[PDB]
């Protein structure tokens, strides 16, 4: 009779039509992912179309129960979500429009290549021969290339395409009563109406800002010593108080310093540890390699694989007759079934992987129970960091020894685990002022604080101060580098790593004093500890049905996101860089450029 | 002197859907259930009222045998009392349960790669069934006040949702075939014995 009673209903009709529609389009999908045929293409664009079409048919319906006269916290998220109706919002023909541009864009990206100034029939994609060169190439002149040539040939052509995505997102997102399209993203760790856990939407920025300011002491002795280092591989390049040339940071964009590796490695000589010449010695396969990453699971409490999982996952590259898609994914299709599709090398990287997505797949299995609309994470940044924790775990020399791959008579020195932090904080702290200030000039162009004529000359002043990184090319408004990453020309939010990054080291560090964990946090294994995998299912269990901020209390008992213990994790290193600097200027100026001369 | 429908109800083609189950009067007639207890492959053999093998030894009036199909998460309420979502609002247990519930898998046939929506259950009634009903009647859901005349629509739903019985499901989510025994002895002339 009332309107809490009848959108509960309507949601009970929609939870089941839900679950059948949704398990249809994911078995297309999957189909398509492990059995490549036009046909199961077709497949599964005529599933996920009618699963489409349900959701906007069902959205209009939800439209019709306002949020104002329900009470039932449960009832209001479910129903706030299935109202959402986006880009609906505006008129069909700017809908047609920004779609167009959407799909222009990521096909631009998909298929922009760049030829040799030699060979006009030669070309390279972006994956694989420019990431190739961007990842191997230790020669200056080859690298730059390769990096102006990407931002040239196919940045220019995205520039017009993503000035009209910014009207129209803007037009989007202030029509569903958000002040940018910036703040509609943001909307994701909102939290209204529970007292003692609400969060806005700019609170967001704060706190992102608050934090990295404190990163900024570890982030600055890391930039020094790299500098140092590459200095040193490329002395008439690069000075020692200006920023670092772009085309020098291992990836097209400088994303992660992970494949700086190679030329900043402290104690180059001491043996990296790799078990993948021990997997193979005990013949080891990929059925082992998932059996350890459940035996892992279940010995912290954690529930085994379903026998579906074992019937029907892809644990192999499924020979050379059928192709299928090979970037390891964890698949909840909903209703008991659960899957991981990865074609798994018997290495140590997959072995990592493996237990990244079984991750994925334990935190699907914990919430289970949630409602349709709820079996998702906390926020954006949960599944990743949960799934990070995991290879953080079975990465440790007393895993790896636990598991009979690592020799007893394995020394652990003062010089391999620094070679290991610093892969490890070229990787994950490196990616940290890259993907802030990525995301903090989205905000504002979103927000309306960069025109259009200084888009490009703001984005090479904010690598320039925030990041220490200096373009090798001046470039004019014709570019639009921000474009140029897959993530800025296919419309997803980037925030996401920052927020994934520092949660995944609260999980660590609260997980570890709940096993009882001695020593740096980094060398921790949360193997054989019932305590802290039940204070993590406390939290799995929960899929989003309590705010964010809850979710996070739940494991570390604090109700914000906090860097202390990233800085923690990488205190170690960050003491040996202070040290290593005492001979290097820290910082930089912003003014120097390879160009200026 | 005639053995009781042994293979007729167990052993059938396909069982009915659970809002429609149907029951059959098991009755005149000895009954296997000695050796039929010790098959064992079924996924929940709970008799609620009497001894499994010791219930040979004595008759009963009219056992009342009722079969249809359900899933894992579902057999826990085919119980005397329990009132999930199946014995409210199609077959609801008595509490003063006295018979047997027998439930075993049935994937390898009851359900079929492409959604066999053959089997339903009524989700949606205007009131809690009451011990030992059956309803199958397809009436439209009054949930909205508004008037709902065979319309389906807005807080109006047709009241038989099927199961999408696919094999690739969860064990919990997975067909059951299952069986009630409903024993009842009285005044009236027993003639099931063991
Ligand atoms: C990947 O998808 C293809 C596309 O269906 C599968 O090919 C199928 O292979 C099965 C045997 O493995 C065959 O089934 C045949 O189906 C036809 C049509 O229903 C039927 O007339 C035949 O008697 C036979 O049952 C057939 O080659 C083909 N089925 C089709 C075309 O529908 C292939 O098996 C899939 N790969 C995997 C991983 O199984
Ligand atoms: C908001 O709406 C939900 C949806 O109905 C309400 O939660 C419901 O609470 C009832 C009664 O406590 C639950 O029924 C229970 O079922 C279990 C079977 O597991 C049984 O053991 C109990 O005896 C009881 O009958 C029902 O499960 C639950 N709905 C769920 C969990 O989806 C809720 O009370 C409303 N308000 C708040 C503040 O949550
Ligand atoms: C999946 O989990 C079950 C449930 O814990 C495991 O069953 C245990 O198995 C060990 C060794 O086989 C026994 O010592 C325990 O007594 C069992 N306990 C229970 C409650 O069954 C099972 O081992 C796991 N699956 C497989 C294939 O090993
Ligand atoms: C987690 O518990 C298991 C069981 O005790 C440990 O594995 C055993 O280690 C002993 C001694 O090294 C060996 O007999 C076997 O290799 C294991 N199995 C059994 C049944 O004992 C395991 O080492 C523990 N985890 C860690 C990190 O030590
Ligand atoms: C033009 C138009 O009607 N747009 C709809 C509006 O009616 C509805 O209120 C909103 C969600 O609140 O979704 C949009
Ligand atoms: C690591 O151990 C060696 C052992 O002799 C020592 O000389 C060295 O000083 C230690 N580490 C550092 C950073 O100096």
């Amino acid at each position: 009779s009332t309107i809490e009673e009848q959108a509960k209903t309507f949601l009970d009709k929609f939870n089941h039509e839900a679950e059948d529609l949704f398990y249809q389009s994911s078995l297309a999908s999957w189909n398509y992912n492990t059995n490549i045929t036009e046909e199961n293409v077709q497949n599964m664009n005529n599933a996920g179309d009618k699963w489409s079409a349900f959701l906007k048919e069902q959205s209009t319906l939800a439209q019709m129960y306002p949020l104002q006269e329900i009470q039932n916290l449960t009832v209001k998220l479910q129903l706030q979500a299935l109202q959402q109706n986006g880009s609906s919002v505006l008129s069909e023909d700017k809908s047609k429009r920004l779609n167009t541009i959407l799909n222009t864009m990521s096909t631009i990206y998909s298929t922009g290549k760049v030829c040799n100034p030699d060979n006009p029939q030669e070309c390279l994609l972006l994956e694989p021969g420019l990431n190739e060169i961007m990842a191997n190439s230790l020669d200056y002149n080859e690298r730059l290339w390769a990096w102006e040539s990407w931002r040239s040939e196919v940045g220019k052509q995205l520039r017009p395409l993503y000035e009209e995505y910014v009207v129209l997102k803007n037009e989007m997102a202030r029509a569903n009563h958000y002040e940018d399209y910036g703040d509609y993203w943001r909307g994701d760790y909102e939290v209204n109406g529970v007292d003692g856990y609400d969060y806005s939407r700019g609170q967001l920025i704060e706190d992102v800002e608050h934090t990295f300011e404190e990163i900024k002491p570890l982030y600055e002795h890391l930039h020094a010593y790299v500098r140092a280092k590459l200095m040193n591989a490329y002395p008439s390049y690069i000075s020692p108080i200006g920023c670092l040339p772009a085309h020098l940071l291992g990836d097209m964009w400088g994303r992660f310093w992970t494949n700086l590796y190679s030329l900043t490695v402290p104690f180059g000589q001491k043996p990296n540890i790799d078990v993948t010449d021990a997997m193979v010695d005990q013949a080891w396969d990929a059925q082992r390699i998932f059996k350890e990453a459940e035996k892992f699971f279940v010995s912290v409490g954690l529930p085994n694989m379903t026998q579906g999982f074992w019937e029907n996952s892809m644990l192999t590259d499924p020979g050379n007759v059928q192709k299928a898609v090979c970037h390891p994914t964890a698949w909840d299709l909903g209703k008991g079934d659960f899957r991981i599709l990865m074609c798994t090398k018997v290495t140590m990287d997959d072995f990592l992987t493996a237990h990244h997505e079984m991750g994925h797949i334990q935190y699907d299995m914990a919430y289970a129970a949630q409602p349709f609309l709820l079996r998702n994470g906390a926020n954006e940044g949960f599944h990743e960091a949960v799934g990070e924790i995991m290879s953080l775990s079975a990465a440790t020399p007393k895993h790896l020894k636990s598991i009979g791959l690592l020799s007893p008579d394995f020394q652990e020195d003062n010089e391999t685990e620094i070679n290991f932090l610093l892969k490890q904080a070229l990787t994950i702290v490196g990616t940290l002022p890259f993907t802030y200030m990525l995301e903090k000039w989205r905000w504002m162009v979103f927000k309306g604080e960069i025109p259009k004529d200084q888009w490009m000359k703001k984005w090479w002043e904010m690598k320039r101060e925030i990041v220490g990184v200096v373009e090798p090319v001046p470039h004019d408004e014709t570019y639009c580098d921000p474009a140029s990453l897959f993530h800025v020309s296919n419309d997803y939010s980037f925030i996401r790593y920052y927020t994934r990054t520092l949660y995944q080291f609260q999980f660590q560090e609260a997980l570890c004093q709940a096993a009882k964990h001695e020593g740096p946090l980094h060398k921790c294994d949360i193997s054989n500890s019932t305590e802290a995998g039940q204070k993590l299912f406390n939290m799995l269990r929960l899929g989003k049905s309590e705010p964010w901020t809850l979710a996070l209390e739940n494991v570390v008992g604090a109700k914000n996101m906090n860097v202390r213990p990233l800085l923690n994790y990488f205190e170690p290193l960050f003491t040996w860089l202070k040290d290593q600097n005492k001979n290097s200027f820290v910082g930089w100026s912003t003014d120097w450029s390879p160009y200026a001369d | 002197t005639n053995l009781c429908p042994f293979d007729e109800v167990f052993n059938a083609t396909t069982f009915a859907s659970v809002y429609a189950w149907n029951r059959k009067r098991i009755s005149n007639c000895v009954a296997d259930y000695s050796v039929l207890y010790n098959f064992a492959p079924f996924f929940t053999f709970k008799c609620y009222g009497v001894s499994p093998t010791k219930l040979n030894d004595l008759c009963f009036t009219n056992v009342y045998a009722d079969s249809f199909v359900i899933r894992g998460n579902e057999v826990s309420q085919i119980a005397p009392g329990q009132t999930g979502n199946i014995a409210d609002y199609n077959y609801k247990l008595p509490d003063d349960f006295t018979g047997c519930v027998i439930a075993w898998n049935s994937n390898k046939l009851d359900s079929k790669v492409g959604g066999n929506y053959n089997y339903r259950y009524r989700l949606f009634r205007k009131s809690n069934l009451k011990p030992f009903e059956r309803d199958i009647s397809t009436e439209i859901y009054q949930a909205g006040n508004k008037p709902c005349n065979g319309v389906a629509g807005v807080n109006c739903y047709f009241p038989l949702q099927s199961y999408g019985f696919r094999p690739t499901y969860g064990v919990g989510h997975q067909p059951y075939r299952v069986v009630v025994l409903s024993f009842e002895l009285l005044h009236a002339p027993a003639t099931v014995c063991g």
